RNA sequence: AACUCUUAGCGGUGGAUCACUCGGCUCGUGCGUCGAUGAAGAACGCAGCUAGCUGCGAGAACUAAUGUGAAUUGCAGGACACACAUUGAUCAUCGACCUUUCGAACGCACAUUGCGGCCCCGGGUCCAUCCCGGGGCCACGCCUGUCUGAGGGUCGCC
RNA sequence: GCUGCAAGCCUCGACGAGUAGGAGGGCCGCCGCGGUGGCGCCGAAGCCCAGGGCGCGGGCCCGGGUGGAGCCGCCGCGGGCGCAGAUCUUGGUGGUAGUAGCAAAUAUUCAAACGAGAGCUUUGAAGGCCGAAGUGGAGAAGGGUUCCAUGUGAACAGCAGUUGAACAUGGGUGAGCCGGUCCUAAGGGACGGGCCUACGCCGUUCGGAGGGGAGGGCCC
RNA sequence: GACCUGGGCAUAGGGGCGAAAGACUAAUCGAACCAUCUAGUAGCUGGUUCCCUCCGAAGUUUCCCUCAGGAUAGCUGGCG
RNA sequence: CCGAGGUCCGCGGCGACGCCGGCCUCCCACCCGACCCGUCUUGAAACACGGACCAAGGAGUCCAACGCGCGCGCGAGUCA
RNA sequence: CACGACCUCAGCUCAGACGAGAAGACCCGCUGAAUUUAAGCAUAUUACUAAGCGGAGGAAAAGAAACCAACCGGGAUUCCCCCAGUAGCGGCGAGCGAAGAGGGAAAAGUCCAGCGCCGAAUCCCCGCCCCAGGGCGAGGGACCUGUGGCGUACGGAGGGCCGCCUCUCUCGGCGCGGGGGCCAAAGUCCUUCUGAUGGAGGCUUAGCCCGCGGACGGUGUGAGGCCGGUGUCGGCCCCCGCCCCGCCGGGGUGCGGUUCCUCCCGGAGUCGGGUUGUUUGGGAAUGCAGCCCAAAGCGGGUGGUAAACUCCAUCUAAGGCUAAAUACCGGCACGAGACCGAUAGCGGACAAGUACCGUGAGGGAAAGUUGAAAAGAACUUUGAAGAGAGAGUUCAACAGGGCGUGAAACCGUUAAGAGGUAAACGGGUGGGGACCGCACCGUCCGCCCGGUGGAUUCAGCCCGGCGGGGC
């Protein structure tokens, strides 16, 4: 129950500006769920997912404990990049898989002056 | 491309007798 | 929309040719030169009756 | 045998149907702001590799500033970016700055990058003429004031 | 015993053509909405079938194949609601049909090279035409890279191609004395004035206090 | 020779121009082309989409610048 | 039982996917019937017109006002 | 112009400003048709519309009565309902067509000229001084052919009389919403299935957890609890705005009652009349305009029939301003849908007013979809190469690049059958074929009955408890 007149509730709003949001906005929608571990340490829900961040997959194809770390974020396609998350092409040479942030859960921060500021407003 | 129609580009006949 | 259909100029060929002596398209070098255009038998054309919003 | 027709399987041709939808249409609400301080429109140009579209104007795919806080991405690659700790990648916002030529378009004209004038500056000339380069100007109509005038038009004093 | 959905069930008698047209019924069909009852990756919609069936019919149910994500029953409601025709609209495909045709301006021929591939490219020789009002050599208008070299042979060049005005990658137009620029011809068109309710129009050497260069040291 | 011809100019739609054919004015001329009023009007041609059940015609009267059409009466159906 | 419309307290051969069953659909054969639909028309199989074939789209609508019939609410009131 | 003043009229690239074009949905001023209707048509209608021209604003225009009414009177304008398809106009044919009253939305009123008192008490420019607001200069002008103050039809002014601190305006300093940022509830628990779960089952049946959050969207399928968000007038931070109050600081100047005295009191080529064209429901004129005539001041206008006399009612024309209710197919920014779903919906879901045609004005398309992820097919092999055969990727290549699903027409091929009186079709049956169905005693099913043979937390009857029926 929205009861809010001025943010929009539509199948055909709520996909364009979301295809087509802007990279800033693309960092927080690109967000990934704490472990439970950090979950208690931090008191923090989740936060938006970063380069040298240690993730693990929790659903797809690719899930199970084995705990990675991301490579790159390609925030253009909302999709992230693991180092053990990969696959062998048909020559031969291994390529990154596209996992969605929500998939994964975080288990290692990259802790930086910016990064500690925002787990302290959660 | 072309139209899909263009259009196209006298025998007096009065028997008497 | 009222404009709908009405968008294009287009004027009957009549009679003398082969054609169905229907509104079409004024002449140009593009598929739509020739093509119904005010019926609603015609492809983008009018719709029979459009639904007023009174 | 072939050939012709009919039925079914498979394969072509073709694109319907179904499902999908960052589009349209319609209604309602809040605002309701262009321009000689050069508008709308148009031309040309701008990316390491770029045709188009979009974004910009020789500071040209964006600069400064502020918020945001780690990316851009096709391949490159390299960041006065990243261990932000030589106060910042990107994005958003946008109070600074910038904005070529035509265009109401404004020196005169334009199927011409044609033809001029004035002032000032630097150089060649050093005998201030001339030549080149740079900058500020020169359209029409009208208002207030200044200045310079004109007519026995109406007078004053000689 | 059985029904009593009374908008139901049962009994009896007569009757049945039909265009134009009128009416009734529809548990006929399509899309959407408010209720309601469900179904679906153990396979929805759609599509196909020499499978099993229902209804007088409109149509519907089931099975098989294919497909891969939504769909339907009932009670009510709202329509852009049912096609064989309109020389209907748009798109697609046949017979005609390997058919008509590739027939204007005298002509090709031998060998070789390159090449997967040669009547058609290139070189040489032979034989011919245009025959200086040319099938020659250069321009104006127009075209705008078609110019030049190399590479490719998909598409195009109505046969072919080792070729091209095609495609791809690079390159190319240098002026004081060639022309534009300068002059006014026809003519266009400002200024003054007049006109038009107006945007504006008439008019062009005429018409306004229309003269902003030259000289004598302040004159003209 | 009342000749042929290029370029630059002039005349623009009820207007032009015409040694005069109603010729020509961009393949369009007894009135160009483009857009709009415009989905102009048509007593005139053409078409008008599912099923079953029941009933079922008229081309005749009168009036009309009517006689390819209407009005009116008749015949039809429906509700009662 | 010549009585309000039928019963047998009669019976035989076959019964494993085959020697049985489906008759609608598929193919084929024969007998009878059988001209091409739409449309205008007194009259269409017409030497009357439209239609080569297939798919999709394609035509009685909405607004104002009026009449009659019907459903509903209240009733000399009614509708805000 | 010998020397000046003035009037009238010029010049400049003179000092400082202003106008032009765009857009035009709504708005204001002109201009203006014909299709169409009248079953023809000429007035009428279409229509005081389309097109054409000029001018603005966030609204414009209108607007504080030369009004309506005829009543016990209403009181600017605009808008809605009603008046009303009415009065009326019209080849009185087709057709056209307002207004007063009344009920509502919103309401706000006022300034000059003239009249004439105040020593032009007024204004601009220039050079300055102080903190947007106030002064100075024996500077230059404007202006007596008239600036400013009082004052405008509700009467006004002056002088006696009577009663009465007079407070707005622009700046500094307090306690009184909006815009932009960032954060904030809860399952990826157990089992199972899938290419992937967001599916199914379970978590004392509180359905586990949250809930003022079960809107929506994303994520490999139907997600409140994975994620952005949603709910909380939640919390925090950075800008900015508004009214009132308070003191301080610069400029404002008092106002009323006066059946008391005196004075003053108004918009000319305008009204009106004739005439002409146009317009209107306005009809012997409703508005507007041209030409001619041309006013009055107990006057003038109106009182829906032309005209004379008379009475009565009502307003004060020929100067100006004014918010709010009202409109808005343009623009900027938003929310929503019983709408359309790629021959539909805008021409434009895509490098769309693009490609393209025309000398030009203009005309103007076609065109959405691989998969969850390119994992876009390594490598071997035949060919000059396109193009094939293996292998390989994927749940799937019945997804191989205009690649989801892949209909019909049409065509190739395979299987079956047939074919001299074009092919098809209706009715009847036969032959064949392709797929399907059908005892094993499916006429030994069921109620009752009679014997045979294995079993009866074994029945009527009785006790106790409970529950229910009974116009
Ligand atoms: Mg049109
Ligand atoms: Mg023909
Ligand atoms: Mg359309
Ligand atoms: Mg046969
Ligand atoms: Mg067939
Ligand atoms: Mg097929
Ligand atoms: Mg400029
Ligand atoms: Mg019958
Ligand atoms: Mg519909
Ligand atoms: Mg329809
Ligand atoms: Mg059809
Ligand atoms: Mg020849
Ligand atoms: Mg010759
Ligand atoms: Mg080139
Ligand atoms: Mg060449
Ligand atoms: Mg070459
Ligand atoms: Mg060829
Ligand atoms: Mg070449
Ligand atoms: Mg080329
Ligand atoms: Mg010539
Ligand atoms: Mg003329
Ligand atoms: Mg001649
Ligand atoms: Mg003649
Ligand atoms: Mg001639
Ligand atoms: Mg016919
Ligand atoms: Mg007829
Ligand atoms: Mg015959
Ligand atoms: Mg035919
Ligand atoms: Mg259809
Ligand atoms: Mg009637
Ligand atoms: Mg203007
Ligand atoms: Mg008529
Ligand atoms: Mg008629
Ligand atoms: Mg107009
Ligand atoms: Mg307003
Ligand atoms: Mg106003
Ligand atoms: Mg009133
Ligand atoms: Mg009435
Ligand atoms: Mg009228
Ligand atoms: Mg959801
Ligand atoms: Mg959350
Ligand atoms: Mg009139
Ligand atoms: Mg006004
Ligand atoms: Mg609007
Ligand atoms: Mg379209
Ligand atoms: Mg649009
Ligand atoms: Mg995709
Ligand atoms: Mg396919």
């Amino acid at each position: 129950m929205k009861l809010n007149t001025f943010v929009t509730s539509s199948r055909r709003k709520n996909r364009k500006r979301h295809f087509n949001a802007p990279s800033h906005i693309r960092r927080k929608i690109m967000s990934s769920p704490l472990s439970k571990e950090l979950r208690q340490k931090y008191n923090v829900r989740s936060m938006p997912i970063r380069k040298d961040d240690e993730v693990q997959v929790v659903r797809g194809h690719y899930k199970g404990q084995q705990i990675g770390k991301v490579v790159q974020v390609y925030r253009k396609k909302y999709v992230i990049y693991i180092e053990r998350v990969q696959r062998e092409k048909a020559n031969g040479t291994t390529v990154h898989v596209g996992i969605h942030p929500s998939k994964v859960v975080i288990t290692r921060l990259k802790l930086d002056k910016d990064r500690k500021k925002i787990l302290e407003r959660k | 491309v072309r139209p899909s129609v263009e259009k196209p580009h006298p025998c007096i006949q009065q028997p008497r007798k | 929309s009222e404009l709908a259909g009405h968008q294009t100029s287009a004027e009957s060929w009549g009679t003398g040719r082969a054609v169905a002596r229907i509104p079409r398209v004024r002449g140009g070098g593009t598929h739509r030169s020739g093509q119904g255009a005010f019926g609603n038998m015609c492809r983008g054309g009018r719709m029979f009756a459009p639904t007023k919003t009174w």
